[PDB]
Protein backbone atom coordinates (compact mmCIF):
# COMPACT_ATOMS: atom_id res chain seq x y z
CA UNK A 1 0.00 0.00 0.00
CA UNK A 2 0.79 3.32 0.21
CA UNK A 3 3.09 5.88 1.75
CA UNK A 4 3.72 9.20 2.87
CA UNK A 5 6.29 11.01 4.57
CA UNK A 6 5.82 14.41 5.61
CA UNK A 7 8.21 17.19 5.90
CA UNK A 8 8.09 19.40 8.85
CA UNK A 9 7.31 22.26 6.74
CA UNK A 10 3.79 20.19 5.64
CA UNK A 11 5.18 19.39 2.42
CA UNK A 12 5.52 15.60 1.76
CA UNK A 13 6.22 12.30 -0.79
CA UNK A 14 3.40 10.09 -0.94
CA UNK A 15 3.88 6.96 -3.15
CA UNK A 16 4.15 2.64 -2.78
CA UNK A 17 7.78 2.56 -1.75
CA UNK A 18 10.00 -0.49 -3.34
CA UNK A 19 11.62 -4.10 -2.16
CA UNK A 20 14.17 -2.16 -0.22
CA UNK A 21 11.59 0.11 1.32
CA UNK A 22 12.42 3.61 -0.55
CA UNK A 23 10.40 6.29 -2.26
CA UNK A 24 11.52 5.16 -5.76
CA UNK A 25 9.93 4.47 -8.77
CA UNK A 26 7.81 6.21 -11.90
CA UNK A 27 4.14 7.11 -10.22
CA UNK A 28 5.76 9.07 -7.02
CA UNK A 29 5.11 12.32 -5.92
CA UNK A 30 5.93 15.38 -4.07
CA UNK A 31 2.80 17.13 -2.90
CA UNK A 32 3.27 21.10 -2.14
CA UNK A 33 2.01 22.20 1.19
CA UNK A 34 -1.66 22.68 -0.12
CA UNK A 35 -2.16 19.32 -0.60
CA UNK A 36 -3.31 20.27 -3.73
CA UNK A 37 -0.64 21.25 -6.32
CA UNK A 38 2.11 18.28 -6.95
CA UNK A 39 5.17 17.05 -8.82
CA UNK A 40 4.09 13.63 -9.83
CA UNK A 41 6.79 10.92 -11.68
CA UNK A 42 10.09 9.29 -11.56
CA UNK A 43 12.15 9.71 -7.97
CA UNK A 44 14.71 7.71 -6.73
CA UNK A 45 15.01 7.31 -2.90
CA UNK A 46 12.98 10.33 -2.98
CA UNK A 47 14.93 12.81 -5.50
CA UNK A 48 12.85 13.62 -7.98
CA UNK A 49 14.52 13.09 -11.40
CA UNK A 50 11.43 13.93 -13.14
CA UNK A 51 8.02 15.59 -11.93
CA UNK A 52 5.67 16.76 -14.33
CA UNK A 53 3.17 19.49 -12.59
CA UNK A 54 -0.27 17.94 -11.34
CA UNK A 55 -3.06 18.74 -9.18
CA UNK A 56 -4.26 16.23 -6.25
CA UNK A 57 -8.20 15.39 -6.89
CA UNK A 58 -8.28 12.88 -4.27
CA UNK A 59 -7.40 9.98 -2.74
CA UNK A 60 -9.05 6.69 -2.12
CA UNK A 61 -8.42 4.37 0.69
CA UNK A 62 -5.53 6.56 0.98
CA UNK A 63 -4.08 6.33 -2.32
CA UNK A 64 -3.32 9.89 -4.02
CA UNK A 65 -5.32 10.30 -7.46
CA UNK A 66 -3.64 12.84 -9.66
CA UNK A 67 -5.01 15.14 -12.86
CA UNK A 68 -1.54 16.35 -14.91
CA UNK A 69 -1.63 19.64 -15.94
CA UNK A 70 -1.72 19.92 -19.91
CA UNK A 71 1.98 21.10 -20.79
CA UNK A 72 5.39 19.68 -20.71
CA UNK A 73 5.47 20.76 -17.44
CA UNK A 74 8.54 18.80 -15.97
CA UNK A 75 10.68 19.18 -13.04
CA UNK A 76 13.48 18.12 -11.75
CA UNK A 77 16.48 17.59 -8.28
CA UNK A 78 18.35 21.11 -9.15
CA UNK A 79 19.96 22.24 -5.71
CA UNK A 80 22.03 25.09 -6.37
CA UNK A 81 26.05 25.61 -5.55
CA UNK A 82 27.80 29.76 -8.41
CA UNK A 83 24.66 28.06 -10.23
CA UNK A 84 21.80 29.35 -8.81
CA UNK A 85 19.85 26.93 -11.04
CA UNK A 86 19.59 24.80 -14.61
CA UNK A 87 16.47 26.71 -15.01
CA UNK A 88 16.29 30.34 -14.33
CA UNK A 89 13.39 31.50 -15.67
CA UNK A 90 10.89 28.70 -15.18
CA UNK A 91 9.10 29.67 -12.23
CA UNK A 92 8.00 27.42 -9.30
CA UNK A 93 4.43 26.47 -10.05
CA UNK A 94 2.83 26.35 -6.56
CA UNK A 95 4.86 30.20 -5.52
CA UNK A 96 3.20 31.29 -8.85
CA UNK A 97 0.23 31.13 -8.09
CA UNK A 98 0.27 32.81 -4.59
CA UNK A 99 2.70 35.44 -4.96
CA UNK A 100 3.66 38.34 -7.95
CA UNK A 101 6.22 40.91 -7.82
CA UNK A 102 5.15 44.83 -7.88
CA UNK A 103 6.74 48.44 -7.03
CA UNK A 104 6.79 48.27 -2.52
CA UNK A 105 3.81 50.22 -0.53
CA UNK A 106 7.26 51.43 1.57
CA UNK A 107 8.93 54.60 0.28
CA UNK A 108 12.43 54.00 -1.44
CA UNK A 109 11.71 50.09 -0.57
CA UNK A 110 12.31 49.24 -4.75
CA UNK A 111 10.29 46.40 -5.58
CA UNK A 112 8.23 44.02 -2.77
CA UNK A 113 6.43 40.73 -2.56
CA UNK A 114 2.54 40.84 -2.64
CA UNK A 115 -0.46 38.50 -2.45
CA UNK A 116 -2.06 37.33 -5.44
CA UNK A 117 -5.20 36.21 -3.53
CA UNK A 118 -6.68 35.78 0.25
CA UNK A 119 -4.71 32.94 2.40
CA UNK A 120 -4.81 32.12 5.91
CA UNK A 121 -2.11 31.62 8.24
CA UNK A 122 0.57 29.58 8.46
CA UNK A 123 0.43 29.41 4.51
CA UNK A 124 3.66 29.14 2.93
CA UNK A 125 4.19 31.48 -0.04
CA UNK A 126 7.50 32.10 -1.79
CA UNK A 127 10.75 30.31 -1.74
CA UNK A 128 13.89 31.68 -0.83
CA UNK A 129 16.64 29.72 -2.85
CA UNK A 130 19.97 31.33 -4.39
CA UNK A 131 23.42 29.99 -4.31
CA UNK A 132 25.06 28.81 -1.75
CA UNK A 133 28.01 30.41 0.08
CA UNK A 134 29.67 30.66 3.27
CA UNK A 135 29.82 33.14 6.36
CA UNK A 136 33.09 34.13 6.13
CA UNK A 137 33.28 35.29 2.85
CA UNK A 138 29.71 37.19 3.82
CA UNK A 139 31.07 38.55 6.37
CA UNK A 140 34.11 39.68 4.78
CA UNK A 141 32.52 42.06 1.91
CA UNK A 142 30.33 45.34 2.30
CA UNK A 143 26.69 45.82 2.64
CA UNK A 144 26.43 46.62 -0.94
CA UNK A 145 26.85 42.82 -2.21
CA UNK A 146 24.74 41.45 0.83
CA UNK A 147 21.00 42.55 0.27
CA UNK A 148 19.99 39.33 -0.40
CA UNK A 149 22.12 37.16 1.95
CA UNK A 150 20.07 34.44 3.82
CA UNK A 151 21.29 32.42 6.57
CA UNK A 152 20.70 29.02 6.50
CA UNK A 153 22.42 27.19 8.51
CA UNK A 154 25.71 27.71 11.06
CA UNK A 155 28.19 26.86 7.53
CA UNK A 156 25.87 28.00 5.20
CA UNK A 157 24.65 31.52 3.46
CA UNK A 158 21.88 31.33 0.60
CA UNK A 159 22.25 34.73 -2.01
CA UNK A 160 20.71 35.83 -4.67
CA UNK A 161 23.68 37.82 -6.76
CA UNK A 162 23.13 40.39 -9.22
CA UNK A 163 21.45 40.23 -11.31
CA UNK A 164 19.86 37.40 -10.40
CA UNK A 165 18.10 40.06 -8.29
CA UNK A 166 16.00 41.10 -11.61
CA UNK A 167 13.22 39.19 -12.44
CA UNK A 168 13.89 39.18 -15.96
CA UNK A 169 16.82 37.36 -14.85
CA UNK A 170 15.66 34.81 -12.44
CA UNK A 171 12.30 33.75 -11.27
CA UNK A 172 12.42 30.36 -10.23
CA UNK A 173 11.80 31.74 -6.69
CA UNK A 174 10.97 35.05 -5.50
CA UNK A 175 11.42 34.74 -1.67
CA UNK A 176 14.10 37.15 -2.16
CA UNK A 177 11.64 40.20 -3.38
CA UNK A 178 10.10 40.19 0.14
CA UNK A 179 11.00 43.45 1.98
CA UNK A 180 11.74 44.18 5.74
CA UNK A 181 9.31 45.06 8.51
CA UNK A 182 9.59 44.97 12.09
CA UNK A 183 6.02 44.78 12.20
CA UNK A 184 5.64 41.67 9.87
CA UNK A 185 2.92 39.53 8.32
CA UNK A 186 5.65 36.53 7.48
CA UNK A 187 8.48 34.43 8.56
CA UNK A 188 11.48 33.25 7.09
CA UNK A 189 10.96 29.32 8.07
CA UNK A 190 12.72 26.05 6.92
CA UNK A 191 12.25 24.42 3.85
CA UNK A 192 12.53 21.25 2.34
CA UNK A 193 11.84 21.42 -1.82
CA UNK A 194 12.44 18.97 -4.60
CA UNK A 195 14.04 21.14 -6.75
CA UNK A 196 15.81 23.23 -4.61
CA UNK A 197 16.45 21.21 -1.75
CA UNK A 198 16.69 22.49 1.86
CA UNK A 199 16.31 26.18 1.65
CA UNK A 200 13.95 28.87 3.15
CA UNK A 201 10.17 29.66 2.60
CA UNK A 202 8.18 32.42 3.71
CA UNK A 203 4.95 31.42 6.00
CA UNK A 204 2.34 34.03 6.92
CA UNK A 205 1.73 33.86 10.62
CA UNK A 206 -1.77 35.47 10.08
CA UNK A 207 -5.03 35.75 7.49
CA UNK A 208 -3.20 38.02 4.39
CA UNK A 209 -5.73 39.66 2.09
CA UNK A 210 -5.41 39.45 -2.06
CA UNK A 211 -3.09 42.00 -2.75
CA UNK A 212 -1.61 42.72 0.61
CA UNK A 213 2.37 42.91 0.28
CA UNK A 214 4.46 40.53 2.42
CA UNK A 215 6.82 41.66 4.92
CA UNK A 216 9.30 39.29 7.16
CA UNK A 217 11.68 40.40 9.44
CA UNK A 218 15.26 40.52 8.57
CA UNK A 219 16.46 39.89 11.61
CA UNK A 220 19.88 41.30 11.79
CA UNK A 221 22.21 41.71 14.77
CA UNK A 222 21.26 44.47 16.39
CA UNK A 223 23.83 44.52 18.93
CA UNK A 224 27.44 42.68 18.17
CA UNK A 225 23.89 47.37 14.72
CA UNK A 226 25.13 45.67 12.02
CA UNK A 227 23.10 46.28 9.28
CA UNK A 228 22.85 48.20 6.17
CA UNK A 229 22.32 52.40 7.12
CA UNK A 230 18.37 51.85 5.67
CA UNK A 231 17.89 49.27 8.40
CA UNK A 232 19.62 50.62 11.66
CA UNK A 233 17.53 53.83 10.66
CA UNK A 234 14.02 52.08 10.32
CA UNK A 235 15.35 50.52 13.56
CA UNK A 236 15.91 54.01 15.06
CA UNK A 237 12.60 54.91 13.96
CA UNK A 238 10.50 51.73 15.28
CA UNK A 239 12.29 51.32 19.20
CA UNK A 240 11.01 54.84 19.75
CA UNK A 241 7.47 54.69 18.42
CA UNK A 242 7.89 50.99 21.27
CA UNK A 243 9.81 53.52 23.81
CA UNK B 1 26.34 38.61 10.98
CA UNK B 2 26.09 40.33 7.61
CA UNK B 3 23.06 38.14 6.72
CA UNK B 4 19.33 37.81 7.42
CA UNK B 5 17.47 35.68 9.93
CA UNK B 6 20.55 34.19 12.10
N1 LIG C 1 12.20 48.26 4.95
C1 LIG C 1 12.98 48.65 3.91
N2 LIG C 1 13.32 49.95 3.70
C2 LIG C 1 14.10 50.34 2.66
N3 LIG C 1 14.62 49.47 1.78
C3 LIG C 1 14.36 48.14 1.89
C4 LIG C 1 13.52 47.64 2.98
N4 LIG C 1 13.43 46.31 2.86
C5 LIG C 1 14.16 45.97 1.77
N5 LIG C 1 14.71 47.06 1.18
C6 LIG C 1 15.55 47.08 -0.03
O1 LIG C 1 15.56 45.79 -0.66
C7 LIG C 1 16.81 45.11 -0.46
C8 LIG C 1 16.52 43.68 0.03
S1 LIG C 1 15.81 42.69 -1.28
C9 LIG C 1 14.07 43.07 -1.26
C10 LIG C 1 13.55 43.44 -2.65
C11 LIG C 1 14.01 44.85 -3.06
N6 LIG C 1 13.07 45.85 -2.56
C12 LIG C 1 14.22 45.00 -4.57
O2 LIG C 1 13.66 45.90 -5.20
O3 LIG C 1 14.96 44.22 -5.21
C13 LIG C 1 17.62 46.02 0.47
O4 LIG C 1 19.02 46.10 0.14
C14 LIG C 1 16.98 47.39 0.36
O5 LIG C 1 17.54 48.20 -0.69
Amino acid sequence: GVCWIYYPDGGSLVGEVNEDGEMTGEKIAYVYPDERTALYGKFIDGEMIEGKLATLMSTEEGRPHFELMPGNSVYHFDKSTSCISTNALLPDPYESERVYVAESLISSAGEGLFSKVAVGPNTVMSFYNGVRITHQEVDSRDWALNGNTLSLDEETVIDVPEPYNHVSKYCASLGHKANHSFTPNCIYDMFVHPRFGPIKCIRTLRAVEADEELTVAFGYDHSPPEAPEWYQVELKAFQATQQ
Amino acid sequence: SKSKDR
